[PDB]
RNA sequence: AUAGGUUUGGUCCUAGCCUUUCUAUUAGCUCUUAGUAAGAUUACACAUGCAAGCAUCCCCGUUCCAGUGAGUUCACCCUCUAAAUCA
């Protein structure tokens, strides 16, 4: 399907049942819908914890240095995961979310502190 | 998803939307944190099309490539 | 294999793009703004709140 | 049983077992053979066995047969430089002709090899998807990860009817 | 279907039967065992020296049933179905 | 200097082929001229709003 | 200057080789598989000589032993520590380079732990994770039950050793202690029980050889030779062991003694050999038969 | 009923009892499925007992109640294996029902795994040609700069005060629209105590 | 297909029809729970609500996704070469 305009973007297509998540790392047209035709699958992300409590995550490190260098775009949960895998840096959103995180349970420290000193 | 040519719900006539308040110390601290983030991921980026280019390069006229040819030509003749 | 030919197809593409060059709006219609409700009239989009000011 | 004599060439295994496979150039084989005569019996046997093995493994190579033009038979190979490669086969066998014709035209056991292994590395056994190009369809059958919902339901934590009626 | 049925077991021809006739080994083949060559039966008489002349393409009559299965060409939804012990 | 991951796989390539080197593999980001956000882009290659009126 | 031999040494190979044997028999015995109709050749003398001779050289391919390596070293290396990432996540991230083209022992795989550690993945999740993305056939991605003590000596009491070991070498690395442990530990069986002709004919006889040979029990094979007249590999097993251990009593009394053929036994039965007296009888013995066939 | 080998499956296969019943010949040698028509159905019946009441012709499994499917009664489950293929038989080639065939089907295979039931166990080749474990990948990475000093990566992952300078052209420009200033984050994730 | 029933007073041959197997819709009667998958007969007519915004104005997007199967060798390969992505 001849789209006007577009590119290419490795992103994330999702797949499994009903709360059992599963997504495809895939580069695909722009315009194409989120589970429908790609050009070449660069991997897999399984986003729940297995027995031994870990999340997999395939890479296709090879194709997917190839697809970039041909001018493909990234999404940004694709770009997070590249970033927690050491391939790319640390996306900011991360770094900030995670300063966000530790500015709130700072704040959850002083009401639980003040409620067992007061009373 | 609607077309140009569908109509404009009446109840979103008068909805604004208004923009968050922004933090000046966060907001400043992202803001260099993108520019760099970008310009290291320019840079990988221009550093795998060169791979890709010189691979594509290689392949079509590298000096093993051209000596296949040529072994392939004399040993036909 | 022969397509069968769509005249009105490219007449109907012809003329269109000549009254977008005949009856294009001036930059006065298009980039006008009414200072009291801050609307394009010529679409009646309301600019953005930051722009306001 | 099947038709004609000698049916065993009208099967996919015999068709397959060709061993001659044409280089990019060649495009046309004319095969100029003799129906009568002991010094075109290999000729002849070359089109009654061969001729279905060759094109099977060279199915856009066009191959023209021509009787009794000439005294005697021989192949005539039509290049794309535009070469143009005589193979006097007379006096030859069927099988001398088709081993002859291998070495001089014919891709080499290793040309080939590559060609296969180039293929394997379409199929990538990581890949996830349906049954006709990949593996394994979803990531749930790998021993260890959380089974698919049809078979093991999830705990009750786990679904989204009961994660939200807990908050709320 | 009796009549032709003990007709043909009773003109089957035992590996014995070929061995005499042939003056050659008979060498049995079976995947189960790799490469192993079984011997099932000896010439009792003289063994022949000359190896019999393999024909390049065997002038066999082929059932077009068997041909057909063997390319998988032969659908059949009573064919291969599950059955008691017999 | 590169990411995590993809320094450590230009140090294995090193090795692999042989070459003993001890220097840091790092990006060069000289050619990258980061331009504000508000820059004034190109105009020519901007487009314009269609005649449908209000 | 003096390097003792290593496993793969031609010279350990040639005789590692052949104290091993070769039965026919054994190697292609039948298998409980699917079958298929056998099919039928008439072959002469020659060519039945021909078959049998490339069921030789094919089952030399089959009995190729496996090289016997070390235990591999635990991989504990990190690539990066970002503490910013510490409790943001609470599962690790485990990223697997599945590019195609990659030896398996090449390939990058990390671990991006809770607290933000970026670390190389243990050799355990290497192979976890090359099973999962890479299957390969007899594999499992958990460890089988079957390895257990008590399921492994169910194994040992049917004298079913050779598929212990069939089961070790696809389910672990030849470098794993798992690996490692499980054919220690049916070696051990082995000899306590005296079964080194299950073993005889396939490629695992010659690592049971290098394990007796490294730890000074060659004393069991040497009886179970001698008792089944096979003085050639049990002549080749005490020369052997002297060169792995050259600064030995045995090695010197031989080399004092020249000793040679039956003479070697008996220099190592007496000076090294645990159970020499029981050696001396039992080479005794056989040495008495060997006279009255000669008459 | 109340079989007395339900705690020794094994010893049933060897009393006297067992042997008048069936002899040598497996436990299903005699039973037929009852259906119209020459071919039979592809499935057996789902089950033969419900509700604790035993249909008109009890499979073999059913039929008897001191077999007991256990993965220790290994010679109850050789007679549903082929001896020569070692393949479990599908359930209409015996005619157990398919409650009794899948609690076989699992019991063969847990026997399999503890090693009470022989099976063929192929010899399979080495996973990788070379062995050598030299690779960076596994191998030892050389610690970079920033790991050996404890810095970050990067020096933007570090939270830097922005001048004042800054902050003031940030609070002209967002006038009326501007959150309460965040300083520097804790340097570590707090805990509930 | 491992086949079976059926022509006749009876036999053999040929032959059609049907039976037995496996699925999908609809109907009758009947029906306890959980998880999962799938889900108008009709390119007939449609009440009502919603499905495209974003953004310091310009632009960009609404040409996508979603839907249907009316029409129907526009889909594949090669050659050539626009637009688009690689700031
Ligand atoms: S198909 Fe994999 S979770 Fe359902
Ligand atoms: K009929
Ligand atoms: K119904
Ligand atoms: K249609
Ligand atoms: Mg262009
Ligand atoms: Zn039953």
């Amino acid at each position: 399907k001849a789209y006007r305009g577009g590119h290419l973007t490795i992103r994330l297509a999702l797949g499994g049942c009903t709360n059992r998540p599963f997504y495809r790392i895939v580069a695909a047209h722009n315009k194409c819908p989120r589970d429908g035709r790609f050009v070449e699958q660069l991997g897999s992300y399984d986003p729940l914890p297995n027995s031994h409590g870990e999340k997999l995550v395939a890479l296709n490190l090879d194709r997917i240095r190839h697809w970039i260098g041909c001018g493909a775009h990234l999404s940004k949960p694709m770009e997070k995961l590249l970033g927690l895998a050491g391939f790319f840096p640390l996306h900011p959103m991360m770094i900030t979310n995670a300063e966000r995180l530790r500015r709130k349970r700072a704040r959850e420290v002083l009401l639980a502190s003040q409620k067992t000193d007061a009373e | 998803r609607k077309t140009r040519h569908d109509p404009l719900a009446k109840s979103k006539i008068e909805r604004v939307n208004m923009p968050p308040a922004v933090d000046p110390a966060e907001f400043f601290v992202l803001m260099e944190r993108y520019q760099h983030y970008r310009q290291t991921v320019r840079a990988l980026r221009m550093e795998f099309v060169s791979e890709v280019q010189r691979k594509v390069h290689e392949a079509r006229a590298g000096v093993l490539a051209e000596r296949k040819a040529l072994k392939d030509a004399a040993e036909h003749r | 294999k022969k397509v069968r030919p769509r005249l009105i197809a490219e007449l109907a593409r012809r003329v269109r793009a000549l009254r977008e060059q005949l009856n294009r709006p001036r930059d006065s219609q298009l980039y006008a703004v009414d200072y009291e409700t801050l609307t394009r009239p010529f679409s009646g989009r309301r600019l953005p709140v930051r722009a306001w000011a | 049983p099947m038709k004609g004599r000698f049916p065993i060439r009208r099967t996919l295994q015999y068709l397959s077992q060709g061993n001659v496979v044409f280089k990019d150039s060649v495009k046309v084989m004319t095969v100029n053979y003799n129906t009568h005569g002991e010094l075109g019996e290999g000729a002849r046997k070359f089109v009654f066995f061969n001729i279905p093995q060759i094109q099977y493994k060279n199915p856009w190579v066009q191959i023209m047969m021509f009787k009794n033009m000439t005294p005697s038979p021989f192949l005539r190979f039509y290049l794309d430089s535009g070469e143009q490669v005589l193979v006097d086969v007379e006096t030859k066998s069927n099988k001398e002709i088709m081993e002859h014709i291998r070495k001089i035209l014919g891709k080499n056991e290793e040309t080939l090899r590559e060609e296969e292994e180039e293929k394997k590395q379409l199929s990538h056994p990581a890949n996830f998807g349906p049954r006709k190009y990949c593996l394994r369809e979803c990531i749930c059958e790998v021993e260890g990860q959380v089974p698919c919902p049809s078979l093991v339901p999830l705990p009750k934590e786990m679904r989204g009817k009961y994660k939200a009626a807990l908050k709320a | 279907l009796t009549q032709g049925l003990f007709r043909g077991l009773s003109r089957q021809e035992t590996h014995q039967q070929l061995a005499d006739k042939k003056g050659l080994h008979v060498v049995e083949i079976r995947e189960e065992c790799g490469p192993l060559p079984i011997v099932v039966a000896s010439p009792r008489g003289p063994l022949r020296k000359d190896p019999e002349p393999e024909d390049e393409v065997p002038d066999v009559k082929l059932d077009w049933e068997d041909v057909k299965t063997a390319q998988g060409m032969k659908r059949s939804v009573w064919s291969n179905l599950k059955r008691a012990a017999t | 200097p590169y990411p995590p991951l993809l320094r450590a796989m230009i140090i294995a390539e090193r090795q692999k082929n042989g070459d003993t080197s001890t220097e840091e593999p790092m990006l060069n980001v000289q050619r990258i001229r980061m331009e504000p956000w508000d820059y004034p882009a190109k105009q020519e290659d901007k487009g314009r709003a269609k005649g449908t009126p209000v | 200057e003096t390097k003792k031999p290593t496993f793969m040494d031609e010279e350990v190979q040639s005789i590692l080789t052949k104290m091993t044997g070769l039965n026919l028999q054994k190697t292609f015995k039948p298998a409980i598989q699917e079958l298929k109709p056998p099919t039928y050749k008439l072959m002469t003398q020659a060519q039945l000589e021909e078959a049998t001779r490339q069921a030789v050289e094919a089952a030399k391919v089959r009995l190729k032993m496996p090289p016997v390596l070390e235990e591999r070293v635990p991989i504990n290396d990190v690539l990066a520590e970002d503490k910013i990432l510490e409790g943001t996540e609470t599962t690790k991230y485990v990223f697997t380079d599945i590019s195609y083209s990659i030896p398996h022992r090449e390939r990058f795989i990390v671990v991006r732990e809770p607290s933000g550690t970026l670390r190389k993945a243990s050799w355990e999740e290497r192979d976890r994770m090359i099973q999962v993305y890479f299957p390969k056939e007899g594999r499992k991605i958990l460890t089988p039950i079957i390895f257990k003590e008590e399921n492994l000596r169910t194994m040992y009491s049917q004298d079913r050793h050779v598929d212990v070991l069939n089961l070790c070498f696809a389910q672990f690395e030849p470098d794993s202690t798992e690996y490692i442990k499980v054919h220690h530990k049916t070696y051990e069986d082995i000899d306590k029980r005296g079964k080194y002709d299950l073993l005889r004919s396939t490629r695992y006889f010659g690592g049971m050889v290098w394990y007796f040979v490294n730890n000074k029990k060659i004393d069991g094979l040497l009886i179970d030779q001698i008792q089944r007249d096979l003085i050639d590999d049990a002549t080749n097993l005490v020369q052997l062991y002297h060169v792995l251990h050259p600064d030995g009593q045995s090695a010197q009394g031989a080399k004092d003694q020249a000793a040679e053929g039956i003479n070697l036994i008996k220099v190592f039965a007496k000076t090294e050999a645990q159970k020499g007296a029981y050696i001396e009888l039992t080479l005794q013995t056989y040495q008495e038969a060997l006279s009255r066939h000669s008459a | 009923p109340i079989s007395p080998y339900k705690d020794e499956p094994w010893k049933y296969l060897e009393s006297e009892e067992y042997q008048e019943r069936y002899g040598s010949r497996p436990v299903w040698a005699d039973y037929r499925r009852n259906h119209k028509g020459g071919v039979p159905p592809q499935r057996t019946r789902k089950t033969c007992i419900r509700r604790n009441k035993v249909v008109g012709n009890p499979c073999p499994i059913c039929r008897d109640h001191k077999l007991h499917v256990d993965f220790r009664n290994v010679k109850l489950l050789e007679q549903f294996v082929c001896a020569h293929t070692g393949i479990i038989f599908y359930a209409p080639y015996t005619g157990v029902c398919v409650k009794q065939h899948k609690r076989l089907t699992q019991a063969i295979q847990k026997a399999r795994d503890h090693g009470l039931l022989i099976y063929h166990i192929p010899q399979v080749e080495p996973r990788d040609l070379d062995f050598s474990t030299s690779h960076g990948a596994v191998s030892a990475t050389p610690p970079a700069p920033t790991l050996v000093s404890g810095d970050p990566w990067y020096p933007w992952y570090n939270w830097k005060q922005p001048p004042e300078r800054e902050l003031s052209r940030l609070r002209r420009l967002y006038q009326g629209h501007l959150q309460e200033e965040s300083g520097p984050p804790p340097e570590s994730m707090p805990k509930m105590p």
